Formats: structure tokens, C-alpha cells, sequence
């Protein structure tokens, strides 16, 4: 029926050191707030970062997540990719103080060095 | 804790004999729970129509109180009202010069 | 904190489940999230006050409870083998945008009948004597396999408590056939060649309870283990 | 010179029932929704006859809206029983005002935002939109926890944001009604009152809005520190009254003039006293 | 609109 939050890819492995992006898209224009939460397995989702409707950008180091109101857009990236950042990755919106909607969620493998 | 200011007054200018409404307006009272009656020579009005309530910018609450009265060249009207600020309740009287 | 319990659980189609959540944060509103294979958050209930609850998106089989305002419970009357699934509690202070603290999850599989099911084998291997010799570091494997379902707690444990610095215990079990699982794990030491030292894989399989209707398993402590070789 | 406010009100009633939540949206001061937690279907409702314009998913959200407010209230309560040491099976009041002001140009002027527990300032928000002033101990404590959470961020987000995109949207939609105003009918009566002087008494009825003036002079100069004034008041149909009153000596009636002040009044009224 | 809260008091 309706994907309020569309989340791309589903998995994503990359090598040790470089950049990831994930992206997300939500329908509803109106949603103003953006937590992106962060799953280590076996550990519960826990709050990443995240951004107002009224950014563009938002960054906590190395996470940094992209806002884009126009094309109605949202994006997660990483820049120093290590394995420690190896989880899924779940991205979200509301309005106001409505329930929080998440995404199906990206699972992101850092591959190690060697 | 603030003491309610009361008026009592008609809608239209009172020509005894003919229909109107009586008014008790409260105001800048805090808490918000009151009590409104309406008197009829000494005796309680049935029904009273009441405001919704509000309050003021400076957090106290307002209320209109209303009823159909028709004034005559003796009938007494009053507004009585409790409130916690008031050790007692304080009745105000209608009066057409006002 | 908030804090799920049991942790794993098996059930046959029918059944009568009932997951329970704690939580020592003090906030009104809690939830429960149904996650299938590591994908999707959909709310099935919430509350923000006992003894009340109220419907999520995906409700249908499953009942919420909020006896306390720090306890609060899904329950399914009876277990279908579509509600085979990870579960998330959640609490959250009342108002907008209060961030969700999550429990660290329950795992659920629901089953036709428990006659596949499985206890694991558990294997040592002791560390590789070309490692000894060349980086001078024991890695001593440890390897549970022939299980169904994954619903294995793997602990190492010494001379009785467990140090958790040093284990490389694997995040997802291997499916070495259809009802046939395997995970392995290793725990890197010098302190080794010392013969004092105890050394125990321990694996918890969460199997039948008593309740639930050959060597029937349950939930059950199999563990192996070794003695320094110097 | 335009505004918007919503006046929000939750009342704690010892025994079964949870706190009544009422809030009330003002434009330009004229109240256009409400939301009653008492009523006996709890939504928004509108109020001024513009509104209906708006659909059925503007008041089924913002009745959502509504329904997060009254637990937020209900939370509020309870802590702040908690932070004054306060007994059991009472009935305490907790208050908010918040909204924005705007220019002719569609800019933010003010942004507000602030409570009262018990009709005492308790927190507000201060003119910058990132900083809190806390009245007492116990709003200190809410501070600290509202610092740590980032509060005033997304307050601050609502307000030079949606409050004004919101503000702008309602007086396109009620342009007419807005507009209304209505004229002040003045007379004046005489009220032989005491022995040697008399009450003159300078009415005004059917204005709207409830901005008024009232000034009673003699012989050029005004009579502030002689005159009586009473607050302006509904009649109950929309429209207001006031009136002032003096205490003049019997047969120097003619001497004094009334003046009356309105918006909707192409010139002021001047009054005098007729047989 | 009406404007939402956050965290309670």
C-alpha cells in the first residue's frame, strides 16, 4: 500500500575506509523531523542523528545525513567507514508530534582491511 | 490567587416590560473552577447559558454568564459568585444607570 | 533501560506466547516493534498510560497489556507461523520527537511440529601450533552446528567468570542446510600454555519449556572444553 | 501589525478523571478552534465561519495533535506535584501561551513561548528562541532537562517556521471576516445623583472590535483623575460596550463634552447632554 | 496549525 518511507539499498557491503551513502525517500511532504537509527546485531535500534525540515545538513563527525524538502529526499553518509559501523540502518520521519515511521532499514557490512 | 471582577448588564438598552438578556461578566480569576448563579428577586435562575472557557495574557480566566430577563419597575436581578480567592461570595446586584 | 524477556522462544502453531517488557526510564509511553529477518520497524501496539493500550499498524493476531506504567506485554492466544519474528519493546517520554530507547530484542519461532528441532554439537579445537609458534597468540575455536533453530547463547567462561575482551563470537548462524544450522566463534589469549588455566565453551540452546508436548530438548547448558597444552 | 496564539489550559481533578485539556487558537486575537478533552467527541473544532474551508485531514491531524498535547500535560502535572513535594487530591492548573507576531512584511516579529503552573510564570522561552528563563527551583530542573534534549531548537523550528507559513495561510482564507467592524452608538444620561451635583455618563454600544476610547473634558482639558471608567464588555452578540461617567455641578451640564474613539468610526463622536 | 511539545517538564 503506501511506502511513507523508502529506503535503498537493502544491503551494502563496502571495503574498510570508504565513504557509504544510504539514501530514503518519504511521500508526505509535510513530515519535519528526521532520527536515523542504528542497529548493531543482536542489540536493539538505538538513535543515531538527526535533522528539522529547516536544515540541510546535520553532521556528528563522521555521520552526516543530507535533508532535501524539494525533491523530498533524505541520505545518510558516513566518511571514514570502519567495521565498527557494521548494522542496519534505519531512517525516519513524522510530523509534528505524530508516531515516528520507519524505513525497512539498509544493513551495512564494513568489509575489514586484512 | 486571583479576586474575580464581576459586571452585571444588559444586552440591549432595558425597557421594563420587554425581553432581553442579563449578563454577569467574570474576570481575572485564577483558579480556573467557579461558581456563577443568577438571581431572580433573592431566587435562582433555572437556566443560565456559560462561555466557554479562556483566559486573559496574564494567565487569569474570563466567563460570560447569560439568561433571558424581562426587567420590570421593582424586580431585583443579581449575580452571586464562589470562587477560593473570596472567604465569602460576593453578590452583585443589577442596576440599568450601569 | 529497557529490558525484554525471554529472550528467545519456540512455539507450535496454536500455541499461547506471551512476550513481557520492562522498563526503569519512567516515561508513559511504551511500544512493540515486529522486525522480519533483520528489516522493518512496523508497530503492532503502544500505551502511554496503564491499564490501557491502543492498535498500531499491524495489530491483527496480537494483544498488548500494561498492567504497571514499567511493565508492558504482547501476547498472542494463538501462535501462527506467520508471527515468526523478532520483537522490539520500546518507551519514550510523552510529547513529540522523545527518542524511542529500545530492549535488546526477543526472538520468536513459531513451528508446525518441534520434531526437527535440534540441540547442538559442540566442538573445541585447540589453538594452531603454527600460530603458537609464529605471532605468538592462541585462538582457541569453538563451534556449535546441527541446530534448529538458531536460538543459541554462546558464552566462553575460564576458570568460572568470563573476561568479554577477547571473543570474536560470530553475528549470524550459518544455514549448513535447510533445517540445519552452525556458528562458530573464537577467543583470542596468549597465559595459555600454562596447564592451570580452565578454558569452556559454553552454548545455551533456547529450546521447549516444560509446558510444551525421543531426547525431548529444552532449554538446555552444552558445553565442551580444554586444559592448557604447553 | 497581526498575530497568532494558541492559549492551551490542563486541569488536575482529584478522584477517577484524568486532567481536562482545553485549547483554544487565536488570529488577530478572535478565536478560530478549539479543542475540549471534555467534550463529548474530543477534536478541533472551528469557530470563526472561515474556517470550514479547511478538510477533513487538517482536523483529523490536528486533533492527533491535540490528543499528544493532553498526555504531555497529563506527564507535566505529575512531575511538577513531584518537583514542589505537593500532597495528593488537588486540583492544579498548568498553562501555555505560544505563538508569533508578524510585520506587514510576512517577517517574524516575536516568537513566544511560555507556561505558568498555579497562574505563576513557571518557564518561557526567552525573545532569542535558544535560551530558557525559569522562574523557580523546580522550572530550573526543567531547564536543565530541556538544554540537554534540545528543546528550544524545535520550538524555535515551529515557530519562525509553521506558526508563520500558518499565519499567512489563515488571513488569505478569512480576508472578510477580519475586516468587520462595527460603529460605536454613544448617548448620553444624566443621573441626578447627589445633593447640588449630578452623574453624567457617556455610553457607547454595538462596536466591535473591543478597542475603545472614552474621554470626558471641560473646557479643553481632560478629566482623568475625576472621570469613572468601567472594563469593556461583551453584550453577548459580538459586539462590546463601555462607558465613562463624571460628577458635574446641576445646571453646567452643557459644559461638559464626551468623546469616543473607534477604528470603524469615519470620524469621532463628540457628546452633550439633551433635555 | 497548534504548536506540539517535546520532552515533559
Amino acid at each position: 500500500d503506501q511506502q511513507q518511507v523508502r529506503q535503498s539499498p537493502q544491503s551494502l557491503t563496502v571495503w574498510e575506509g570508504g565513504t557509504t551513502v544510504l539514501t530514503c525517500s518519504y511521500e508526505d511532504s509535510t513530515f519535519n523531523y528526521f532520527p536515523w537509527y542504528q542497529q548493531f546485531p543482536g542489540e536493539g535500534p538505538a538513535l543515531l542523528i538527526s535533522i528539522l525540515s529547516v536544515s540541510d545538513k546535520k553532521e556528528d563527525g563522521r555521520f552526516t545525513t543530507f535533508f532535501n524538502k524539494r525533491e523530498k529526499k533524505l541520505s545518510l553518509h558516513i566518511i571514514d567507514s570502519q567495521p565498527g559501523d557494521s548494522a542496519t540502518y534505519f531512517c525516519a520521519a513524522l510530523y509534528g508530534n505524530e508516531k515516528i515511521t520507519f524505513g525497512a532499514g539498509t544493513k551495512l557490512t564494513i568489509k575489514p582491511n586484512i | 490567587q486571583k479576586t474575580p471582577q464581576i459586571q452585571v448588564y444588559s444586552r440591549h438598552p432595558p425597557e421594563n416590560g420587554k425581553p432581553n438578556i442579563l449578563n454577569c461578566y467574570v474576570t481575572q480569576f485564577h483558579p480556573p473552577h467557579i461558581e456563577i448563579q443568577m438571581l431572580k428577586n433573592g431566587k435562582k435562575i433555572p437556566k443560565v447559558e456559560m462561555s466557554d472557557m479562556s483566559f486573559s495574557k496574564d494567565w487569569s480566566f474570563y466567563i460570560l454568564a447569560h439568561t433571558e430577563f424581562t426587567p420590570t419597575e421593582t424586580d431585583t436581578y443579581a449575580c452571586r459568585v464562589k470562587h477560593d480567592s473570596m472567604a465569602e461570595p460576593k453578590t452583585v446586584y443589577w442596576d440599568r444607570d450601569m | 533501560a529497557v529490558t525484554q524477556s525471554p529472550r528467545s522462544k519456540v512455539a507450535v502453531t496454536g500455541g499461547k506466547v506471551t512476550l513481557s517488557c520492562h522498563q526503569t526510564n519512567n516515561h508513559d509511553y511504551m511500544y512493540w516493534y515486529r522486525q522480519d529477518t533483520g528489516h522493518g520497524l512496523r508497530l503492532i501496539h503502544y500505551s502511554y498510560v496503564a491499564d490501557s493500550t491502543e492498535k498500531g499498524d499491524i495489530p491483527d493476531g496480537y494483544k498488548a497489556s500494561r498492567p504497571s506504567q514499567e511493565n508492558f506485554s504482547l501476547i498472542l492466544e494463538l501462535a501462527s507461523l506467520s508471527q515468526t519474528a523478532v520483537y522490539f519493546c520500546a518507551s519514550s517520554d510523552a510529547g513529540g520527537r522523545n527518542t524511542l530507547y529500545f530492549g535488546a530484542g526477543t526472538r520468536l519461532s513459531v513451528l508446525e511440529d518441534l520434531r526437527n528441532v535440534t540441540p547442538p554439537k559442540v566442538s573445541l579445537f585447540e589453538p594452531s601450533k603454527a600460530e603458537i609458534a609464529n605471532k605468538q597468540k592462541a585462538t582457541l575455536v569453538c563451534l556449535a552446528r546441527g541446530f534448529f533453530p538458531d536460538h543459541v547463547e554462546l558464552s566462553w567462561w575460564v576458570n568460572g567468570k568470563e573476561v568479554h575482551s577477547g571473543v570474536c563470537t560470530d553475528p549470524q548462524a550459518y544455514k549448513e542446510s535447510n533445517y540445519s544450522y552452525s556458528l562458530s566463534s573464537r577467543l583470542r589469549v596468549s597465559f595459555w600454555h600454562n596447564p592451570r588455566n580452565h578454558f569452556r565453551c559454553q552454548v545455551q540452546f533456547h529450546g521447549l519449556s516444560e509446558e510444551d508436548k525421543s531426547p525431548k530438548p529444552v532449554t538446555q547448558n552444552i558445553s565442551a572444553e580444554a586444559w592448557g597444552r604447553a | 501589525p497581526h498575530s497568532m496564539r494558541y492559549f492551551e489550559t490542563a486541569v488536575s481533578r482529584p478522584g477517577l478523571e484524568e486532567p481536562r485539556y482545553i485549547s483554544v487558537g487565536y488570529v488577530d486575537n478572535k478565536e478560530f478552534v478549539r479543542f475540549d478533552s471534555d467534550a463529548e467527541n474530543p477534536r478541533y473544532e472551528p469557530r470563526a465561519p472561515w474556517m470550514e474551508q479547511e478538510g477533513p485531514e487538517y482536523w483529523e491531524r490536528e486533533t492527533q495533535k491535540a490528543k499528544g498535547q493532553e498526555q504531555w500535560f497529563r506527564v507535566s502535572l505529575r512531575n511538577l506535584l513531584g518537583y514542589y513535594n505537593q500532597s495528593a487530591g488537588g486540583s492544579h492548573t498548568l498553562q501555555q501561551m505560544s505563538g508569533c507576531d508578524l510585520g506587514s512584511d510576512w517577517r517574524l516579529l516575536r516568537g513566544y513561548l511560555q507556561f505558568a503552573y498555579e497562574g505563576r510564570d513557571y518557564i518561557a522561552l526567552n525573545e532569542d528562541l535558544k535560551t530558557w528563563t525559569a522562574a523557580d527551583m523546580a522550572a530550573q530542573i526543567t531547564r536543565r532537562k530541556w538544554e540537554q534534549s534540545g528543546a528550544a531548537e524545535h520550538y524555535k523550528a515551529y515557530l519562525e517556521g509553521e506558526c508563520v507559513e500558518w499565519l499567512h495561510r489563515y488571513l488569505k482564507n478569512g480576508n472578510a471576516t477580519l475586516l468587520r467592524t462595527d460603529s460605536p452608538k454613544a448617548h448620553v444620561t444624566h443621573h441626578p445623583r447627589s445633593k447640588g451635583e449630578v452623574t453624567l455618563r457617556c455610553w457607547a454600544l454595538g462596536f466591535y472590535p473591543a478597542d475603545i476610547t472614552l474621554t470626558w473634558q471641560l473646557n479643553g482639558e481632560e478629566l482623568t483623575q475625576d472621570m469613572e471608567l468601567v472594563e469593556t464588555r461583551p453584550a453577548g452578540d459580538g459586539t462590546f460596550q463601555k462607558w465613562a461617567s463624571v460628577v458635574v455641578p446641576l445646571g453646567k451640564e452643557q459644559n461638559y463634552t464626551c468623546r469616543v474613539y473607534h477604528e470603524g468610526l469615519p470620524e469621532p463622536l463628540t457628546l452633550r447632554w439633551e433635555p | 496549525k497548534a504548536p506540539y511539545n517535546f520532552a515533559t517538564m
